Parts: C-alpha cells; sequence; structure tokens
RNA sequence: GGGAGAAGGCACGCUGAUAUGUAGGUGAGGUCCCUCGCGGAUGGAGCUGAAAUCAGUCGAAGAUACCAGCUGGCUGCAACU
RNA sequence: GAGGGCGCUUACCACUUUGUGAUUCAUGACUGGGGUGAAGUCGUAACAAGGUAACCGUAGGGGAACCUGCGGUUGGAUCA
RNA sequence: GGCGUAAAGCGCACGCAGGCGGUUUGUUAAGUCAGAUGUGAAAUCCCCGGGCUCAACCUGGGAACUGCAUCUGAUACUGGCAAGCUUGAGUCUCGUAGAGGGGGGUAGAAUUCCAGGUGUAGCGGUGAAAUGCGUAGAGAUCUGGAGGAAUACCGGUGGCGAAGGCGGCCCCCUGGACGAAGACUGACGCUCAGGUGCGAAAGCGUGGGGAGCAAACAGGAUUAGAUACCCUGGUAGUCCACGCCGUAAACGAUGUCGACUUGGAGGUUGUGCCCUUGAGGCGUGGCUUCCGGAGCUAACGCGUUAAGUCGACCGCCUGGGGA
RNA sequence: UAGCUAGUAGGUGGGGUAACGGCUCACCUAGGCGACGAUCCCUAGCUGGUCUGAGAGGAUGACCAGCCACACUGGAACUG
C-alpha cells in the first residue's frame, strides 16, 4: 500500500525526470511541502504550488538544464522499514558535498550543510545530487 | 445472496436511521445473517468448497469489524455481541 | 486399549498427644412452620469412627499365623475366549 | 548446684551399592545403497524428430538402462 | 549479493502472533537530536614530545575510548493519547457477463452386449502378418432391448476460479467478479513464521458400478535378442458415495499488496454521449492477446498484465556429485 | 532438544544470617519460567585488548594488567 509517502514523491520525481516531463502531481502533506521547499532553495526544482484545499494536491514544475535533467540522482534513506538517525558529527555528505541530503532536525527539515551550521543532528531522509 | 427486505430491515434495526448502511454493527449483522443463513446451505451440500471459501471471507471480515469496532468504542461492541448472542 | 502387578523400591506393629474419639457419619430434647403426620427448617446431645502427621516403645524378626504372585531375555507355533 | 566436656541418640551428607532408563564413542558375522579406478560383459535409455518427442508426479511390470498405464508442462523437431 | 531460464517464489489460499502503515489540529516527549555531570583502570593504539649514539625500547602531557546512567532542554520526524478527515477499505441501491461451486432432474448422438429377421463365406487386423472371430452361419443390414460413460456443432491467444481445475439442457441453493450514479462507516488497511483450510492424476479403505479405454497378465509378430514399440484379448483402475493420501514441468518455471513511467494493432465484457440519420461512431471503466519504446538484463528476453522506477511483509539460495 | 517446574514460585509467621531473600522450617495461595529459545545436549574460564581488516566485521583472550575459579579426587568443619 502507500506506506511510504517519501518515496513516492521521490519516485514520482525520479521517473518524470527521466521521461522528460515537464511537471509532475501528488498527493500533498507538511513534510512534503518542506521537502520542496529545500529542492527549491538548492536550485534543484523552479517551483511548487499546493492546490486543492480538502484534498490538497501538492505541484513539483521539474528542471532541466543541457540534455540532462538536474536531478542526477535523489533515493530514499531512512526508511519505515529502518530508520536511519545520525547526529551532527556523523551527517553524511552527498558527492562528496557536492549535491544535498535532506535531514529532518529538532527544529525542522533542512539540508545538511544548514543543520551543520546549527550543529544538530536528525532522521535522514534521502541524498540528491 | 441476501434478499432486499431482509437487508432493509437490519439496516433500519441497527443503524442510525434507514441510511446508515456503512456503519459498523449494520455491516455485521448483515454478515452475521448471511452466515447463519448459510449454516442451512452447507450443512447440505458440504463438498461446496468454493461457496465456504466466500463464508470464510465473511466470517474473518465480521471479526475485524468487531475487533475494530471493541477498541474505538467498547459499550458499542459489548451490546453487539450480547444481541446477536457470539463469544464464549 | 495394551505390554503392566512389567521390572525394582520406601512404608507396616505398639502407645500418648494434635482431638480425654478430629473429619466424617448417625442424629435426641430444645425450638418454629404444620395445608398437623409414618409430615418439616432449626438443631448437633449421645452413638459410632478410618487414615494421616509429631513423639515415644519394643524383639532377631510387626503384610509376624493361616492365607497369599517367582520375576527377566532370544525364539518356533497358533490371532484371540 | 549451675555449667562444661564426654559418650550415646536423631538429622543432614561424601566414599560405595542394587534394579532400571536415556545419550555418546568403538566394534560386529552378514548385509543396502554410495564413490573411484583398470577402460572388462551385456546391451544402447537420453542428446538430432536420438530413430516409440522429452520430462514431472504416480502405479504397476521387467537381467539392466528401461517398457507401460493415467494426468500435467514445452524446456518437443516437422507444420501450403 | 541474489532467486523467468545459472543455486534459489512454498501448488494456492485464509489468517493469530509478529513487522509495516494515508491525511489535519492538539498534547506528550518514549525512540530522536542538542548541552552537561559521572562513568568507561592503567598499559595498548594514535598525536605532539623527551629520553638511551639510531632504532626496537622507555617514557611525558593531549587525543581517543564512539558505550552507559542521570540531569536541564529541542519537537521536525517516528511513536503513545484525544478530536477529527475522505482520497485507501468496507456496506447499501439498480443492473451486466460467465464450463465458479453443491444437489436433483432430463435430452439426444455413439460404442458394447442379449433376443429376432434377411443373407453367404469370410471378417478383422498389419509395413506384411499371424493370433483371434466365422458354415454351431460371422461380418454386413434391419428390429426390439439392456447398461455405463462422455456430452459432437457452437467453441474462439473466448470466459470463470485463489490455485488445483471447471464445457449437452433445465431447475434448486450458493461464492466471487465488473459498471453506473448516489448515500453510508470513517484508516476498519498491507503482509504472514506458527496454525488452518483447499489441493490434477495415480494410489489406498468400505460398499456400489463396469459400456468404452487400459497398468498387470496372456497370446500373435518384429528382432541378433525383444520382458518392448505393433497386433488379438484382458484385471485393477478410470465412474458414484463416504474417508484417506497431500504430491506434479502444482509453470508464466515470475509470492503477495500499493505508486509511477512513451506507444501500436486486436479479442472480451460493462457503460455515458451520438442524428442506431442503417451494420456504425466517437468517449469512460474491467479482464485479456500480440508486437514493441526508454530502462533493465549475462544473453535469450521483459517491456504500464515489467524482468522498468521506488515502497512494506513473507518464502527461499550459498560449487558438483553423494542426497 | 519444545516444554522445563513441588521448596518448585508467592504468602503469614519461627529460626537463621555480619546482612535481604525459600537462606531454612512448618502453615496457607497455585503459581513461576519459555518461542524475546525455557530446559536438554555439546563446548568454553571473562574483560582491558590481541591478529587481520580502508572500514564494518571476522578470528581470538600465552607473555602484560583487572575479576573468578582451583590447591592428589570427592565430602566437611575449624581458627581468625
Ligand atoms: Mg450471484
Ligand atoms: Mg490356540
Ligand atoms: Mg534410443
Ligand atoms: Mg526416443
Ligand atoms: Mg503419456
Ligand atoms: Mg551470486
Ligand atoms: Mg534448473
Ligand atoms: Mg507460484
Ligand atoms: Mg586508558
Ligand atoms: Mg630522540
Ligand atoms: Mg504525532
Ligand atoms: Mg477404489
Ligand atoms: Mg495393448
Ligand atoms: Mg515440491
Ligand atoms: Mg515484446
Ligand atoms: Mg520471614
Ligand atoms: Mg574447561
Ligand atoms: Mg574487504
Ligand atoms: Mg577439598
Amino acid at each position: 500500500s502507500m506506506q511510504d509517502p517519501i518515496a513516492d514523491m521521490l519516485t514520482r520525481i525520479r521517473n518524470g525526470q527521466a521521461a522528460n516531463k515537464a511537471a509532475v502531481t501528488m498527493p500533498s502533506s507538511k513534510l512534503k511541502v518542506a521537502i520542496a521547499n529545500v529542492l527549491k532553495e538548492e536550485g534543484f526544482i523552479e517551483d511548487f504550488k499546493v492546490e486543492g484545499d480538502t484534498k490538497p494536491e501538492l505541484e513539483l514544475t521539474l528542471k532541466y538544464f543541457q540534455g540532462k535533467a538536474v536531478v542526477e540522482s535523489i533515493q530514499r534513506v531512512s526508511r519505515p522499514g529502518l530508520r536511519i538517525y545520525k547526529r551532527k558529527d556523523e551527517l553524511p555528505k552527498v558527492m562528496a558535498g557536492l549535491g544535498i541530503a535532506v535531514v529532518s532536525t529538532s527544529k525542522g527539515v533542512m539540508t545538511d550543510r544548514a543543520a551543520r551550521q546549527a550543529g544538530l543532528g536528525g532522521e535522514i531522509i534521502c541524498y540528491v545530487a | 445472496s441476501l434478499s432486499t427486505e431482509a437487508t432493509a430491515k437490519i439496516v433500519s434495526e441497527f443503524g442510525r436511521d434507514a441510511n446508515d448502511t456503512g456503519s459498523t454493527e449494520v455491516q455485521v449483522a448483515l454478515l452475521t445473517a448471511q452466515i447463519n443463513h448459510l449454516q442451512g446451505h452447507f450443512a447440505e451440500h458440504k463438498k461446496d468448497h468454493h461457496s465456504r471459501r466466500g463464508l470464510l471471507r465473511m466470517v474473518s471480515q465480521r471479526r475485524k469489524l468487531l475487533d475494530y469496532l471493541k477498541r474505538k468504542d467498547v459499550a458499542r461492541y459489548t451490546r453487539l455481541i450480547e444481541r446477536l448472542g457470539l463469544r464464549r
């Protein structure tokens, strides 16, 4: 069933990028809303919308550069079947610092660089490059 | 399977009015009725394994409503098994 | 179901106490119900009474006599009474 | 006279003993398969349509590979 | 790391434990994260050093001992509590298609046998044969009869079932499946070790049944042989009841559920709209077949019904023989 | 190896103990352990650390240092 909506978000992205789709849309959620935001700020997507009210529909506008998709890889890390938590001194960095990892912290979800500057750990949602 | 009158009668008897057609109590009475009716059917035939697999689906589904019912609200579950005479 | 009493072991008399005879069992007078007799709750008097356990005692020996299984293993044949 | 000690007496218990089990290592006439060789005898089941398509499960037969029945699969050739 | 074919998806299901879990507010702060204090012997290891001529060696201070326990805090995540939420799931209404199941009834073709008629010397079988059957009159043909099994045509990569599997027609009871609107319950969901059930054929118990087919068995042939392939016969068994057995290449050799990703031509079954302006036409749902794109793959291939791209749970694999 | 279990596990009290407790004793309760592996069997001293390894692990526990245990075999007190 849909027991992991996070992989679903990631996966809809991963496949739509692979399919040169201009955009993708999925059922929304606050945690998802926090991820579209981090992605925009790190220059991985154009923009997003949460259009809908009762059955909120989330929308990500994808991004392409040269014949390449801006998103080279995006994979789920922690997962309902095997949660991954790190402190601060164990925070992974992606692509040797290229790209980002999305982490959920005590003061919310942000990228590893941000969480690092604030000296905290949390549940590491994914890697992105 | 079940006749429109016997379902309409149960829907009246156990739901918050005539249209509460999906309440838990409603579902379990409807399941119970067909389960007990089929007691007659399967006493005879009995080699009707295919129909029984359909019956076990009704039973196991009835327990899941009762377990669901039992938690979210307890007086309604208790009242309900007494009213249908199951559980020992 | 059996085999099985398999096989093989600890007990055993006697005496006081726990209780001068306990549990039980039998069941009086009192009493009250009686639609009242060959009737009935209440009643626990008296009667009777096995084992059990704690402690003693005795002879060589306490199931002391009569009485009352020998037990085990390989195998022929036949099912069995 | 207290009290001690003593000796005896009960309890507990080691050494040891009797019946009966269960478990392990070794061994055993005879015996079932199994493996390996020297390239023996017998055949020739499978591989090609392997000269009766092949196999699975099953049951019977048969010096042997196997033959034969029932069902199933194609991992069967040939399909103007 | 893997399991379509190399070793590997249980034959299929329901399902307790168990692991997993949609979305909004609130709370809580267990898991989590941040700060500290205590602890984690020293030696060792490492860092920077000192020391014996160097170096092993010895040593000084720091690192580190990533662990634990408590304590003050953080609330995004996960969890526990409460209130919900309708888009997952389930119920109700009207309907559609179907060899889905169980039982009863019935129908017409056929083969076998018994009775009878006519009729004459062969039938039958094979590569050829012979066994066998026939002048006690077979076979061929007509008639009447008995009995069992199976249901031609339709019949189709057609349909249904969870697999096994299920086809003449009628009824009775009965399970699942899909569509259309609409209403209802309001996370009731996913998966399953154990367990529980189902489970072709052959086999087995008991009692019935017995036409046809047919292991065994027997004969005639073929053959160097011929325990066979072919031929003439033939018993179990195939059939029914009830009960076992629990296995198959039980196969798509592909576990189950949900999400996402270019396309083409069909078959099948719903239903909206359309002038059915006439077989047709365009839409929207269910199942299915074939070809293929990216990607995947060792290749063969798979290819929206994945072997693509993720996600929760299970089963199982670890060289060959031996087994 | 899938059940193990009567001082067995809990209770009231007497004793006992340097000290709590089935430590022990009578007396009530009928519980206790275990699929998160109880018992059973085979084996073994435990750690700091050692060898390997980028690492995670894997192997391992002479010399050194920390705890337990033994003292010809089994049983027992005795002194302090
Ligand atoms: Mg129906
Ligand atoms: Mg005799
Ligand atoms: Mg051959
Ligand atoms: Mg052949
Ligand atoms: Mg065959
Ligand atoms: Mg491998
Ligand atoms: Mg294979
Ligand atoms: Mg399968
Ligand atoms: Mg240290
Ligand atoms: Mg120096
Ligand atoms: Mg929460
Ligand atoms: Mg039979
Ligand atoms: Mg024959
Ligand atoms: Mg098998
Ligand atoms: Mg293709
Ligand atoms: Mg005490
Ligand atoms: Mg030792
Ligand atoms: Mg390595
Ligand atoms: Mg000693």
